[PDB]
């Protein structure tokens, strides 16, 4: 019979009636499960041994994708679907969350012989990538409400990811002054939604699937790792004091995350070679956080 | 639930065989499933034991259908001890893995039928599987 | 007026009853004599108490529910409440050709079904007459031919005039919303309304 | 009437006591003398109190249970219960040929089995007379051949008339409900009635 | 009558006292004058209060304990309670050749041991006379030859007649079970009885 | 002096006055310990540094044995002692727990030079074995109340485990229809008892050992791992829907655990090759769970 | 038959063998432990022991069957001491390294039968398995 | 439990007359727990023997001198004298048990009870079996 290989698969995200086949996929992980109500009615009459278990709900699925950067920049739609406002090829973090509910979309995981798993009512809840000395890759995390098995599906023949972008060394700046001795710049963006369970007595003897959710908060964060370097005795630029507001940018040849004003906290580790670690979050009144997506030639 | 038509019969050597089918109609709309039995009118069952599924296979034996207590739905399928001997004669010499007494004797299936109860020949297969002869010691 | 439920309005799934509480309210004067004999006295009527609990409500669901509740409080109507667990269809047919002999004021209905009804009602189901809004529970049922002997928990609130028709399916509680004197719902910073509870009482 | 339980209705295993509290209720005129001596006078009759707690009840089981309870509330009779922990059949035989000589009052009782019963009722087991519905509790036992001397915690409510027959098995408490006035049942989204409990109380 | 403890009945280890509470109950009328002087008045007697707690009880342990308690409530006897922590044997010998001079009504016993007793009682031990059931605690002890000077917390509840004999070992509290008006124990679905507590009071 | 080697040991279980020497033992693990009451009475008078610790109880021991299947089927007595009813060579899971207290037995761990450790008041609390592509072995778990050191002991010269049963591939059926692509069938049976601590004031200045216990529940469970295989498009037999009641049997050449009616929950993992995982428990009204023990030739 | 209910009989050497059955039908749907002893009137069980599980095997012994209690449901399957001695003589000598008392003798089955006037053949197999001999020294 | 139930091991101590006390009792458990009555052992004779090996040709090293101390109450006793113990010790394997060096293997044994009586119920059962071990001694 037909076995199902992960390497022989195709992941298509269905949004607005168009299929976004996300090629250049390094690895994805997903699971499906059901919720049970298992009670044991041991009584003084009969100290029974057999439980009363009924399947009544579908446990929400947690799908994680690892997607390489591409020249056609389809992967920026994950920021677009997660709530960021768009102007050109740059994504803004809005001052306030636009809507109460996230942007919902369906996703297919295609396989050979018309086999498919249909995740519905999905939303992008996490996107983080590490700019480092290895090839950058953004791990997106989406949560589903209802999963199903379907025969025919949606396959993104045209909308697809192009060639992976060549590696380019990261560099973090303050205005235009470079920060020396970078190790690993990791950026994190989240849409911490929550499922609104509305399982009621009208759903008795039926399988319940989560359908609606609301956004608790959105945020942009970055953890920067440096080597503890000082150029002067009693230096003022490079030290361990906190910085309430400072313009920061984690720049690459193909992407540049901008914090117009940042709150930096420093942490020193007395390891083999001393390392300082930053904790960059935008300030209260900071302008929207920028995320530029340069395909080629900026 | 789903389908469970596939069940294997283990008939005994030197002993007549008789199976008692309590036909039933369970419905799970109400939480205590309805125990309504089907009513056996204009019903006939037919079943042959044939070695292998290939076309032209020789008929090892044939089931003898009995319809009793039509009101409560039960029915009986059986075959005489002579039929048991004829089955055991043609059984393969290779024994089953889990039981060193059973030997594959052939395949089978019984087919219910309505004969013009509403001017329709609504005949469909009830069950199926493999027939296993269990070697006896008494005779 | 019907309380919004996911039968009529499935587009608002938050309007479902997360948990219902059918309260049996039959006030009695109970006195315990020193000789060990407990004695009861019943004067007042029995009224079914219904308590509804709700989950977090989105703005549209709360808007619909609040509009319906304010319409109720404006027209002074009676909220009708439907309990899904009591909607098992056993008795089917016409309830217009069935006759109920008059003068029945006890706690028992004797009716001649005239062979027009299929099936039989089960004990513990909900039963109601067509000319009175009070809701009854069948505590026992014996059928001897076409005449049925239905036993009800609340003593018959009306004396049958011979024109009443039994109602077995589609039964609604003619409730009146209690705790409406101080009725409110807090809106959280995340946009969802919380703390909504309906304490309803059967105002026949 | 009989309270439903897995013995009477095995098709409903949800019925049956998750926990039963058999309380002792003997009112007494207790007085604490200034010299340290405590004087208590027994005047009011004693009555066993039974607190029954039910496990998760499915809708059909609760329908049967509350149908029976509402029939109780309707016809107004007493509600018998059978505690299963005291159902150890420690005495075989038929007790019709067992005579209890007349003119006996107090805790002690003398009954002649006439060589009929097999099995010794140990202390802590229940005991009940055929005529009176009171339920006693054996505290000590002593037999000299066929004659049995049994000591009961509550004094014999009625003096034996020479015809009362012992009942060592299938003892039912003639109880009355104490939660009837406000008895509510909650239905979860899981589909079970949770926290169903009864506060019974022996009448007479 | 002795309360079952793992001294007499070690086969029921669940009958041990998980925690005892020796309560000093000496009601007094205390008045605080505005001049900072607090004044007390004592009229009523002092009675030792004992509270017993129990762990989960198996059916046989509970059967034995309940049979004993029902025997108590039947005969109206006095439960005797033994505290192991007060069973240190210091004074040994015969208490029949010791003489207690009569007319001692204060809070102090002067007795001539006549050299028949070995060892000496320690302060804080339990002391009791042979003709009265009240239990005393030795607050001080001075021995000058054979005559002992034992000081007791509760003022002597009796005036010595000269025939009383001191008792130092094997002392039991002649208690009467309080909270017996509503006494019960819940049986869980796992077969063990829980929620058993004995609030005892010294009814001399 | 005399050292104590695990390989040079012999474990004999004493039940009903007969010694069940359990040979074919792959490995066992045990420990003994004591319970202390250590309080530090720091006061305003003396802020002391020395605690007030007294040993007053023996912590219950947790002994785990790993026993190979044998031709004489002595290992089925662990099911027998754990509470299962016996008919012939098949063990039933009773509808209700028979007794409040478990079946108590003593156990010896013999060693050379008359050295022994005596575990008393033991009960079998767990038995689970995995039918897989390796040799099956059932890990039993017993809990003791009192441990002791004794000079002479009980040694099961006659009652012993025979030769280990040869390996045979597992197979799981529904009625008589095989379930394809099995990976690992793991069965689990438990007697979740609980110690009733009755430490009282009469045990002051003495070491307390647990003696009595009661059964909270018994259960039979199995976790089945398959490969996600489908034979048709929109198949009905093989899918992810829950099965309220279905007859299941995990069969081998020497053992067969039967669930007359089973509640199956499915879980799909999108791994290298898709794997589905079952969660088989008997239903409320299911007939007693069967465990057959075939020595040879069924 | 009962393929899942195979039980191996163990017969002691130098001792007459005795095994008793109880045919006692049950119906616990009304209440647990509702069991009625089956009438065994005009029932005659019989069986045999053969060295190998195939045709042409040499018969070892035949059980001396009986019906101890008619209408009470207590049947008995047994054989005298001389037959046990013959079994011990015919049994194999491949003694196990850890069960040195048990040797395999052969395979056994017994068939119950109805011989009622107004009825037909009702043969049915109720036992199946192997016969193991336990060695003895006290003679 | 096909044979696991009626098998126990005996260890006769060297230079001591070995005597085992048996108490038959009819215990009823299926009908109701905690019910047991003695077996009326009148006409219930006992006999046992010991042999070095289980082969057809085996040496009768000893034989129990069984006796019914109490006809009722189901009390019996199997015992062998000092000479039989000495013979067993002499005719025992020289390989010592490692976990208990004093014990050495002597042979196998069985016990049959023969309830011959006037009633035609002359049944026989094997109530005991196992291995016989000899425990060495020095007090002589």
């Amino acid at each position: 019979m037909f076995y199902s290989l992960m390497r022989e698969s195709k992941i298509v995200i269905e949004y607005d009636g168009r299929g976004y086949h996300f090629d250049a996929l390094s690895n994805y992980d997903a699971s499906t499960s059901f919720q049970e109500f298992k009670t044991l009615r041991r009584t003084i009459h009969n100290r029974t041994n057999y439980a009363d278990s009924i399947i009544n709900a579908q446990d929400p699925s947690s799908i994680s994708l690892a997607i390489n950067f591409s020249t056609t920049l389809i992967e920026s739609n994950f920021f677009d679907w997660m709530g960021f406002t768009r102007e050109g090829n740059s994504l803004f973090l809005p001052r306030n969350t636009p809507n109460i509910e996230p942007i919902m979309f369906n996703m297919y995981i295609i396989n050979h012989n018309n086999s498919c798993i249909y995740f519905e009512n999905c939303y992008v809840s996490t996107v983080d990538f590490s700019l480092d000395k290895s090839i950058p890759i953004l791990n997106v995390g989406i949560e589903s409400g209802k999963f199903s098995e379907v025969s025919t599906f949606r396959d993104g023949y045209t909308i697809t990811q192009g060639e992976v972008l060549p590696y380019s060394a990261p560099a973090v700046y303050t205005n235009s002054s470079p920060l020396p001795a970078l190790i690993s710049a990791s950026m994190s963006f989240q849409q911490q939604c929550s499922w609104r369970e509305d399982r009621n007595i009208f759903d008795i003897n039926k399988i319940y699937t989560n359908k609606r959710a609301y956004v608790n908060e959105m945020n942009a964060s970055a953890t920067l790792a440096f080597y503890y370097v000082k150029r002067l005795v009693g230096d003022k630029f490079l030290n361990l004091d906190p910085e309430t507001r400072t313009p920061l940018i984690i720049k690459n040849k193909y992407v540049s995350i901008t914090f117009p004003l940042a709150r930096i906290s420093k942490r020193l580790n007395f390891s083999d070679l001393y390392q300082v670690e930053y904790d960059v979050i935008p300030t209260a009144d900071s302008d929207p956080v920028e995320i530029n997506f340069f395909g080629e030639r900026k | 639930s789903t389908e469970n038509r596939v069940i294997d019969l283990v008939v005994d050597e030197n002993v007549p065989y008789g199976l008692l089918m309590q036909f039933m109609d369970v419905d799970d709309s109400v939480y205590p499933s309805t125990s309504k039995p089907v009513d056996l009118t204009d019903f006939s069952l037919r079943g042959s034991i044939k070695s292998s599924l290939e076309d032209g296979a020789e008929t090892v034996a044939s089931f003898t259908t009995a319809i009793v207590d039509a009101a409560q739905g039960v029915a009986s399928i059986s075959l005489p001890v002579s039929a048991v001997t004829t089955i055991a004669s043609k059984a393969s010499k290779e024994r089953d893995r889990y039981n060193p007494r059973q030997r594959l004797a052939g395949y089978y299936d019984v087919i219910i039928t309505r004969t013009a109860v509403g001017s329709a020949a609504s005949s469909f297969r009830i069950m199926e599987g493999k027939v296993y002869i269990s070697d006896g010691v008494t005779q | 007026m019907r309380l919004p439920d996911p039968y009529t309005n499935p587009e608002y799934p938050g309007l479902g009853f997360e948990s219902v509480n059918l309260v049996d309210n039959d006030p009695m004067i109970r006195d315990e004599l020193p000789n060990g004999k407990v004695k009861e006295v019943k004067i007042s009527a029995q009224y079914w108490g219904i308590n509804i609990s709700y989950p977090e409500l989105f703005p549209d669901e709360y808007a619909f529910l609040d509009s319906r509740l304010l319409e109720y409080k404006r027209t002074g109507d009676y909220l009708d409440v439907l309990l899904p667990q009591y909607e098992a269809f056993r008795v089917r047919g016409d309830t217009k050709s069935v006759t109920i002999p008059a003068g029945q004021k006890g706690s028992q209905i004797i009716l001649n079904t005239n062979g027009t009804l299929t099936g039989q009602p089960k004990a513990g189901d909900l039963f109601k007459l067509s000319t009175h809004p009070k809701v009854y529970k069948i505590t026992n049922f014996s059928s001897s031919g076409n005449v049925w002997n239905i036993s009800l928990y609340p003593d018959l609130f009306i004396t049958t005039t011979g024109s009443e028709k039994p109602v077995f399916n589609g039964i609604l509680f003619r409730t009146k919303l209690m705790n409406g004197d101080s009725f409110g719902s807090t809106l959280n910073n995340n946009g969802t309304y919380s703390g909504i509870s309906l304490s309803l009482r059967e105002s026949l």
